[PDB]
């Protein structure tokens, strides 16, 4: 029993922690990344 | 009809290496089949290249069961032989009774002194089809593996609750009509590999009224098995459960019949590695 | 413009009427302007992407009857 | 044919003794010498054949893409091909064009497939072999090099029994038998 | 495996665990043996040694 | 294929379901079922004759089944085959009976 | 500690039930898994006439090639027409005969 | 699609043909000089021919 319970919460941790750190990352990625290329975009006009 | 039989395995798995290497210009007529019929650019490597279209002229006509089932699918009926590990107990005996009830178009074999090369050879000469045997352990049956006889794939499962017929009660006879089937949850290309072979051995059209079903139904890579008869009432349908019930787990999948274990595995469990416990159909 | 059909007809209505009520679509045109016409289609659709000295290649003729051919086409 | 100077390489180029146009480079001559075959008018008989697969499906390819004539006689010839065992994968309709080949139905004779099988070391030992009747396929003895061997139809060349190349194996792994005289 | 444990009640407990040896070759405690009282049957990996030792992690 | 020797027509016509060219026969004395046997398939193909249907496929046989006979008064059928074997096969009444000589 | 697969699962009257009413919906919709028992235009026309004729000399030197061990062609359920007559005219040019009936039974008159 | 001969020259256009080509081919070009473009009666045409089938 404390086998079946043990392994279950393991993987749902796991699965929570994933998707946490990828949302985190393509979220920097995104909305930084727009103003970077935004920042190059109205730097390449000087 | 060895020489035959050797011959004919080779030159399928020769078409199979030839499909896996040559699907790219599946793919890739599939990408000038859909340019033409939206009239889209062409990729550069599909452009400069003359050979792929002077051939896509005469490739412009070309377009479930699977490889070892798919050429007497529905054509012909099974032919199962049941037969127990070795010198079996009268529980396996039993147990291979049931068995042998649950598949019409099964027979059983007392097994002792048969090897497995000459009892293989005699199957699939004698025109047999599918081979089930059963492994014990002091009664309780633990394992089956099903072979698919010619140069078919072997599922070897595992069996964890078992609880018999001939152990509950004389409850009657059984129905040994051609029964319905039910698979719950098979989702993966696992799932339908193993569905194919679990179900090309009952007879195809049943009945629309027979009375008795079968269900596979998979819990986390245990499919349980167990077997019902019916009667459509006025308010609901009424379920009798009747013939053994056990939970099977595959842990083996290959591709050749019993007697080698030099086959190609398409499948077998992974028990050991650090991400085993966290997915289905591994 | 957007219409392909009506366009691919368009193009393609010098060859049928040289190879051919008529038929213009595709599961209806029998041979030789059938492998012009989709020869013709994968030449266009092709001369996007691929090289211009590779999607046009000329059948190899030799100087003195090319010539002699470009001559009296011309004239 | 004397290494002619410059002055006559240039005067007189188009000389050649030896390979003309019309030999098509010596392609008759060059699968008969890869796969051993006797008479000269084997290459092109089989170059007529394959002249009527390839008409065929030019002007098969020629219909339209989806009508079931055409994709019923396609899959029915390149079955048939396959089975023959001149085409060597069913699949794709383009091998009815490009696959289809005088060396393919060459390399279904009978000495060839006795080099692939291993019953000889080359293709001039399998023609020697099969002239000097040793090769039956099925029962019967077969005497000609020239014989095309289906799919089907080469499970059964072995060696006719009272061969002495047939002794000849059996007594190198010394599994003879003298009761069924070898 | 030998001694990592005293008695059949305590393998019964551990049951199922996942070891390892020395070499990192990954194994599970399968089920206690009858006479010998700590000793186990475990499966690894592949073919272990004698002159291994197998590790159970716990905290 | 059966023929009618009295109005001519060829009102029966057998085929398998595997596309193999036949090279044998063999018919019943009391003519319900003929059977016939191929070169390239190792099995025996027994059709009724009343209705039209593939009755059964013998199997057993590991080479080409090269003859085929019905004996004409007890009735059992004799297949001869190219793996060196003669066999026996008790077809009517419940046996399904093999007896393969060697 | 951790460990390595989840253990068998206990079948209890709960599973058992979630089980055997899955087994009700698929038995009263009749979601069952099993297994299934299994003119045009003139160009168009002389066409398919050309390359039949082509089609059936290539078949037949082919088979002679092949030394006729081949596959035969897979199936054709065909329609013909008989008329009626004597078996007589239905036969050979000789002095003789072998049957005098007609080649339509009675119950096809 | 019209079965017709058409001939655009000078300030005129001559055609030969069946009767019902001519009367389409005639709306044409009038329509054509006309501000509508052609390809629209192509169009048309196309769709009226696998309409009237």
């Amino acid at each position: 029993f404390e086998a079946r319970q043990r392994i279950e919460e393991k993987n749902k941790e796991s699965s929570d922690y994933h998707a946490k750190m990828a949302h985190i990352v393509n979220t920097i990625n995104t909305e930084e990344g727009a103003e970077k290329n935004k920042y190059e975009r109205e730097r390449k006009l000087r | 009809m060895l020489r035959r039989q050797a011959r004919e395995r080779r030159e399928y798995l020769y078409r199979k290496a030839q499909e896996l290497q040559d699907s790219q210009l599946q793919q890739k007529r599939q990408i000038i089949k859909q340019a033409l019929a939206q009239g889209k650019p062409l990729p550069k490597e599909l452009a400069e290249d003359e050979s792929l279209q002077k051939d896509f002229r005469y490739d412009q006509s070309l377009k479930q069961v699977d490889d070892e089932y798919a050429a007497t699918s529905g054509i012909m009926d099974p032919r199962i032989i049941v037969t127990t590990s070795r010198d079996p107990s009268t529980r396996l005996s039993q147990f291979a009774k049931e068995i042998k009830l649950l598949f019409p178009n099964a027979v059983r074999l007392n097994r002792g002194n048969y090897v497995m090369p000459n009892l293989v050879d005699a199957c699939k000469k004698s025109g047999t089809t599918d081979l089930v045997v059963l492994h014990e352990h002091r009664g309780v049956p633990t394992s089956l593996t099903i072979s698919h006889f010619p140069h078919g794939p072997t599922a070897q499962f595992s069996l964890h609750n078992v609880v018999m017929r001939h152990d509950i009660i004389n409850a009657g006879n059984q129905s040994e009509v051609n029964p319905h089937l039910i698979f719950d949850n098979f989702t993966t290309a696992l799932g339908k590999r193993v569905v194919c072979i679990l179900k090309h051995l009952f007879n195809a059209g049943p009945k629309k009224d027979s009375e008795r079903v079968i269900t596979f139904a998979n819990r986390g890579d245990f499919i349980s098995v167990r077997q019902h008869v019916y009667v459509r009432t006025r308010e609901g349908v009424e379920i009798a459960e009747v013939g053994p019930r056990f939970e099977m787990r595959l842990f083996e999948l290959r591709l050749g019949t019993l007697e080698n274990k030099d086959a190609d595995v398409e499948w077998q469990l992974r028990r050991f590695i650090r991400t085993a416990n966290k997915k289905d159909y591994l | 413009q957007n219409d392909l059909e009506l366009q691919q007809f368009l193009r393609e209505s010098h060859l049928l009427s040289a190879f051919n009520g008529i038929v213009y679509q595709d599961d209806q045109v029998i041979g030789k302007a059938r492998s012009r016409t989709l020869e013709m289609r994968l030449n266009r659709l092709s001369r996007v992407n691929g090289h211009q000295d590779k999607i046009n290649k000329l059948e190899k003729v030799p100087m003195h009857i090319r010539r002699g051919m470009i001559d009296k086409h011309v004239k | 044919v004397r290494k002619l100077k410059h002055h006559e390489q240039k005067l007189l180029k188009k000389v050649d003794f030896l390979e003309w146009k019309q030999d098509q480079g010596h392609r008759d001559t060059q699968v008969m010498r890869t796969y051993h075959i006797q008479n000269r008018e084997d290459y092109h008989k089989y170059n007529r054949i394959c002249g009527d697969i390839r008409r065929l499906a030019n002007k098969l390819s020629l219909l339209p893409p989806t009508d079931p004539f055409r994709r019923k006689h396609e899959q029915l010839l390149l079955d048939k091909l396959y089975a023959m065992g001149v085409l060597t994968t069913k699949s794709k309709i383009s091998d009815l064009e490009n696959k289809v080949t005088v060396s393919a139905i060459c390399r279904r004779r009978l000495p060839v497939i006795m080099h692939r099988l291993k019953m000889a070391e080359t293709i001039q030992d399998a023609v020697k072999f099969i002239e000097q009747g040793h090769v039956r396929v099925g029962p019967n003895l077969i005497n000609d090099p020239a014989y095309l061997v289906t799919r089907n139809m080469e499970d059964y060349v072995t060696w006719v029994d009272n061969s002495k190349i047939k002794k000849t194996l059996l007594r190198y792994r010394n599994q003879i038998d003298d009761f069924d005289f070898s | 495996i030998k001694d990592m444990f005293s008695s059949a009640m305590e393998v019964a407990r551990f049951e199922g665990a996942q070891i390892k040896t020395v070499s990192g070759i990954r194994g599970e405690i399968k089920r206690a043996l009858s006479k010998p009282e700590g000793h186990y049957r475990a499966a690894f990996e592949d073919k272990i040694l004698m002159s291994d030792i197998v590790i159970l992690r716990s905290w | 294929r059966a023929w009618d020797l009295i109005r001519y027509r060829n009102f029966r016509t057998f085929t398998g379901t595997e596309r193999i060219q036949f090279n044998c026969l063999a018919v019943d004395p009391s003519g319900e079922v003929v059977c016939a046997g191929s070169l390239d398939n190792f099995d025996i193909h027994v059709w009724s004759v009343q209705t039209g249907q593939l009755l059964d496929a013998l199997s057993g046989h590991e080479g080409p089944v090269s003859c085929l006979s019905f004996s004409q008064e007890n009735s059992v059928l004799a297949s001869a085959s190219w793996d060196k074997t003669i066999r026996i096969w008790s077809i009517f009444g419940r046996s399904q009976q093999v007896e393969p000589i060697e | 500690f951790d460990r390595t697969a989840k253990p068998v699962p206990v079948i209890t009257s709960e599973v058992t039930e979630s089980l055997e009413d899955m087994i009700r919906r698929r038995i009263q919709d009749s979601n069952f898994d099993d297994l299934q028992r299994r003119a045009l235009s003139e160009e168009l026309q002389k066409a398919h006439s050309e390359i039949s004729e082509l089609y059936a000399n290539l078949v037949y030197k082919l088979d002679v090639l092949s030394s006729v061990h081949f596959v035969p062609k897979p199936a054709s359920t065909s329609l013909e027409i008989r008329v009626e007559t004597p078996t007589i005219s239905m036969e050979d040019a000789q002095p003789l005969y072998m049957s005098n009936a007609s080649s339509l039974a009675p119950q096809e008159i | 699609l019209t079965k017709c001969y058409i001939l655009v020259q000078g300030n005129t256009v001559s055609a030969m043909g069946p009767f019902k080509g001519l009367k389409e081919v005639r709306r044409v070009v009038e329509d054509c000089m006309k501000n509508i473009h052609p390809i629209y009666h192509i169009k048309e045409l196309m769709i009226k021919r696998e309409l009237a089938k």
